[PDB]
């Protein structure tokens, strides 16, 4: 059988895919998430913070 | 009791913009995708647009591609359809239709619940 | 996409008599086809979905069947409220409707 | 010692509102998603609702869609189910369940640990 | 979603004999199917999860198997406390249960 | 009657310093943050600076970074805009703008109430 | 930051009609966008704030809508006093204004 | 009104790199895949590259394998074609083409909507 | 992949006559073959796609037909604007174009 | 020089409570998440718990879920492990381990730097 | 310019394991299936293994079935061949060969492009 | 979750010879698999993280590889200090270790 | 006119302590995060450390983790880098660089404004 | 983390022509990549940030493009005052620099 990828496949998106939210996704908290702090977070003070009392 | 109430209909001139709003109640809004369906007498029912549950993906029919913009806002349980560059072929009753009766992974794309519909007339 | 045709356009039937409706697809649709009932002045109502599965609250009077390019909607004992125009939709490739077949008094 | 206890059961009239509360202990509550399972005699076990670990997502069964509200309070280790527009068909024993014995990304949705259950009956 | 069937409704086995229960799904379920044991007045207890994996505390007596649409649960040599009703659940698409098979004395 | 009256306008040659003053009345001055908005014909409205309710934090636009200074005293109900190193790009009307119509946590940063402003032109 | 554009720059409208003003941002703004009205010789006045909420004293004539990167302002039936310039502001990431659009007598 | 306009044309020496860009408007850009089509006088139309809707897959012609690179930016509605190691055989007019008139699962790979094209000449 | 050829190289037909353009593929392309029309200085225009289906806006004058390795494009009553060079493309296996056929005044 | 030393080990009876401690130095303590690793002879190494950099999330192994508690104090550079309902099969050597050699978003969960280990024995 | 270079060669004793790696450049690696081809003097050219574009299917020759293992990493553009349980019959030059010059659906399985080859010697 | 296995349990390699260790997964762990080295009386030392990347300070002698369900660790020319027990960990799904493979004198 | 001037450079012996200072003017110092960049010939530029606007967070590179200490005082608009246990690898030019040209929430971590740099070398 | 590689190390060109500079990263960087220009004797200057946005004061001669793992820097008509060494930085995952590439007289 042909082992090469097929360029003649459909490159367009599929609207027939299910638009409804999937309830079978895992609801448990992921322990494999990165526990280290993120250095790439913005170090600059946010001007959009609420300036009122 | 899934109830869909369309609004924003009326009469507009060709080439102008009309915005339809669809209010949904009686179900968890953010878990389902919503459609817009068009009914013109003499041609029958016609599909217009579909939006995903989170609004990530939007698809449109050929006759409305690039002119109609579907959007959703899960915090108000509302469905919007922005109609730009309206033409005389766009006059119809527009139905707000929810996708599927319940979540079935291998069966989706049918409209379990339809709205009352609103009339959009384009002329001079 | 898929061209959907219904035949015949109008069927003449009396109450208590079994009425049938036919739906045909240009290409294969498999088992993804829904039937809708529209009464004058009302929005369409989902009767059947898939190929034969019945929507909740739909009487067992309505029976659908078929697969591929031949789908039928059969009403076993058509009552007085079953007079309307029935639409045929496919959701396998795109979302296209049929012209609709109207059932009327005989 | 995974212990699940249910409360808030009793007798109600059709169309009224009932609220079930579930207290969970013996595990880290906020790291797991919880379910509600309904046992009707003559029908068997039936699923009702599910809630994510932080309450982000909520999915209901069709039979209870739009009538039941599930919530959780991670600070009190409590799972709640709000029963609005109660009907006769909702009379059963309601089980508080925890999803999975332990976190497996490719295996979730089974109830490792069940509560004792509370009886909710709807009649006149 | 998926309609879940079990057969037979009741099995009669003497202690020390092997009891086998069957579970069938309308559509493909692959390897996401759990077995629960409920005693009268008690909550169901998770025996098998996945298709064959055994929950902690469950003796090696219980042996689940099968994949796709055919699933079987085998009790190699049933003792006295293994008389109960066994429910079959699939969590591949939605959360549906089986009617439940009861094991009784012979 | 929230009234914002501005002053300090005039003509200043490039490279010199000009000071604007904004007197506010009709509201609790110390409970809100004030803005400066720049209006240039041919460029429109452009944001300049914002100060906190107690003057703890100050934020400036990129074009005015390091040259403009905003100050506020709560005993006289007045804000100031010390503008050093004026350049010919800075000729415009400077508006005194109040943040928000009322105190909302998730909605702040819109100039609910505006003053008439003063004309500040720089040339030779 | 976020670059705003408005289109059309000017629109010709006779009194009693309906006028539509469009605002588009380069990046997502969620639901933090405001519309301002400025008359010649007058400071801009806040009409709409957030995405659609109307400022106190603003008639129900003014209807705002939109989310994400597309926002729209419509006027139900403009009288003479609705002829002015309108600005689009976002306060989600920084503070940027649109070029401003004008409604002119047709 | 789907309008496709390209840029980045000009004259480059052999062995150098050129980058073509193509701006797309009038349709939902992220729902369709775009091609590049080559036209040389005396040889006719030639296919160059294709990219998926989300840019997951890219397929290039044999004559351009390993030298050309197609890419897309769904946020700016732009299509790019990096053309490294150019050779004299690459003198042609390059068209930005969209795949299919509308979504048909069993019919895709034809270029319904084309752009005007840019001329790329390689010579000394 | 598949080598595409056209015959004849040029056709001479007066306006109002019927002009037939033929196309041949080296190997079978089933029913995946499109026709394009290019005017001097203009981008090619998709007339017929698949084997016979007509792009939106294409007059009924253009008639495409054929399957396998023999394809023809028929212009029933060619007008003044239908003088151009027509290209034959297959997309069943790869993406190859024909050499092109020019329609010229008689 | 990242140096980790464990403490709090010893001999306790089953059903009693033991508290282990781990002092960290030689790196920014508050920017990384620390683990606990258990080594039982005849079984090998086994994971126990993990804590986020700020202590927001805590995850435990199924064998220790509900009995063990991991905590941290960023002002003292110490990692703690409260062992409640201690049993005989929890007798092992406990290693204080740091996650990752450096911050890589797509690679985390491996123990670059281990402590010397503490011995905890549970018996009568 | 398609270049295939192999490594990991050398001399090993019978019954031991060797790992050959092949580096690929000058083409879209993830769009083609790669082969391993063996050349033993006195026997001729011989095929060993093949891997699909994404590594879904792997097929080995009879003489190497159950002992060799082929894999790939599309993120590093490298092809591997784990040679477990080597025997004296495996002494040969191992080539990294790519399937086909270009994509043709009905014509695949011929080795258009070869690497320079690496020598694996099994002896004591 | 994921059960780690290593084979053979013990490998006998004289100094100057190449030693290979194997680690196999029940389900795919992509490329998240770390190798550790433990000498008697000492805590394990991280040699390899990811699938092939080497920890800082680890000699280029230690060369690991593999992805999916088949992972290997190769010592190019084992020295006297390379006699220890090596553990295989996966951190793609949970945190599970292997039984450990011991390297001893020949 | 943003000027960043470095100081504290010179020569020191390995294993000692050195302190670098950076003075910032021409912008609001307290509203931006500061960086340090190292440049070694033969390697290029290398990142060292970053400090938040208020100094709440400090992140260091792997090569300098546990030895370098960055700090800031917004009252003096000055930046420090306390460099303990210098090693021969640390001979380079240290740049005091500012993060971002202006505040964009989704675009931060690039150095817009650099200082001339100070030379720190360690030897005997 | 992510390792940046630049090719070629040096480029030879005369003033007035177009110069192309390439940057490649091992892993995806989305659209967070900055270019710096350093002349002999002083600190690098930020030319481009994001993926294509130009710093204030940078002439439109400096053009950047690319996303993911391939990035390029193009100068439309390379001038004399701008002969220097150019560095490539990624700030999506960590903070790494490229080895730097040099533009030289031909």
């Amino acid at each position: 059988a042909n082992p090469n990828a097929n360029p003649n496949a459909n490159p367009n998106a599929n609207p027939n895919a299910n638009p409804n939210a999937n309830p079978n996704a895992n609801p448990n908290a992921n322990p494999n998430a990165n526990p280290n702090a993120n250095p790439n977070a913005n170090p600059n003070a946010n001007p959009n913070a609420n300036p009122n009392a | 009791q899934v109830q869909l109430v369309e609004s924003g209909g009326g009469v507009v001139q060709p080439g102008r913009s009309l915005r339809l709003s669809c209010a949904a109640s009686g179900f968890t809004f953010r878990n389902f995708g919503m459609h817009w369906v068009r009914q013109t007498p003499g041609k029958g029912l016609e599909w217009v647009a579909v939006i995903w549950h989170d609004g990530s993906n939007k698809f449109y029919a050929d006759s409305v591609e690039g002119r109609f913009t579907i959007s959703r806002d899960n915090s108000k349980n509302m469905i919007y359809l922005q109609m730009n560059s309206l033409r005389v072929e766009d006059t119809a009753i527009y139905y707000c239709a929810r996708d599927s009766l319940f979540y079935d992974h291998d069966n989706s794309g049918y409209y379990g619940y339809w709205g009352q519909g609103t009339l959009v007339t384009v002329s001079s | 996409q898929i061209v959907m045709t219904q035949s015949p356009a109008t069927v003449s039937v009396s109450p208590g008599e079994r009425a049938t409706l036919s739906c045909r697809a240009s290409r294969s649709v498999t088992s993804k086809l829904a039937w809708y009932q529209q009464k004058p002045g009302q929005a369409p109502r989902l009767l059947i979905y898939g190929a034969s599965t019945r929507a909740t609250g739909i009487p067992a009077r309505f029976s659908g069947s078929g697969s591929g390019t031949e789908f039928t909607l059969t009403i076993s004992s058509l009552q007085s409220e079953d007079f309307a125009v029935y639409f045929c939709q496919q959701y396998n490739n795109g979302f296209t409707f049929g012209p609709g077949t109207k059932v009327d008094f005989k």
